[PDB]
């Protein structure tokens, strides 16, 4: 409701935590080109080069996948470039960090 | 284990993982070998080879 005049305050408060996930980095695979295309074969080597070299187009970008895994885990947690660590007495005014 | 009247085996992808003689009678698993793809870390050319 409202009119003219008229306004909502609060009284009182209550902190509250949420938790957030958030995917970071994924577990690489390294899938190579030929064996999987093609094993241990003697017309393995001549057959495949019919086509060219798709296998440069196809391995290329997998490693970079990878890399990328960890450039994504790297600037997530390495914020602060000092390593600190908490005072050996947990005295902090009543807060409880235990957990 | 093996039922002694089956013939073949493939675990998947028609691969036909169970290869046994007409004497003996043993069963197998075929999975193609480790391998591995290569790239090359080069610094600049006109630095070192
Ligand atoms: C805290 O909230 C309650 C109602 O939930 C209220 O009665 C109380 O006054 C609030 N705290 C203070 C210090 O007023
Ligand atoms: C590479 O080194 C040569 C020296 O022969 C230089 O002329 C060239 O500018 C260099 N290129 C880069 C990208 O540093």
């Amino acid at each position: 409701a409202y009119s003219n005049n008229s306004i909502a305050i609060p009284t009182n408060f209550t902190i509250s935590v949420t938790t957030e996930i958030l995917p970071v980095s994924m577990t690489k695979t390294s899938v190579d080109c030929t064996m999987y295309i093609c094993g241990d074969s003697t017309e393995c080597s001549n057959l495949l080069l019919q086509y060219g070299s798709f296998c440069t187009q196809l391995n290329r970008a997998l490693t970079g996948i990878a890399v990328e895994q960890d450039k994504n885990t790297q600037e997530v947690f390495a914020q602060v470039k000092q390593i600190y660590k908490t005072p050996p007495i947990k005295d902090f005014g009543g807060f409880n960090f235990s957990q | 284990k093996f039922l002694p009247f089956q013939q073949f085996g493939r675990d998947i992808a028609d691969t036909t993982d169970a290869v046994r003689d007409p004497q003996t009678l043993e069963i197998l698993d075929i999975t193609p070998c480790s391998f591995g793809g290569v790239s090359v870390i080069t610094p600049g050319t006109n630095t070192s080879n």
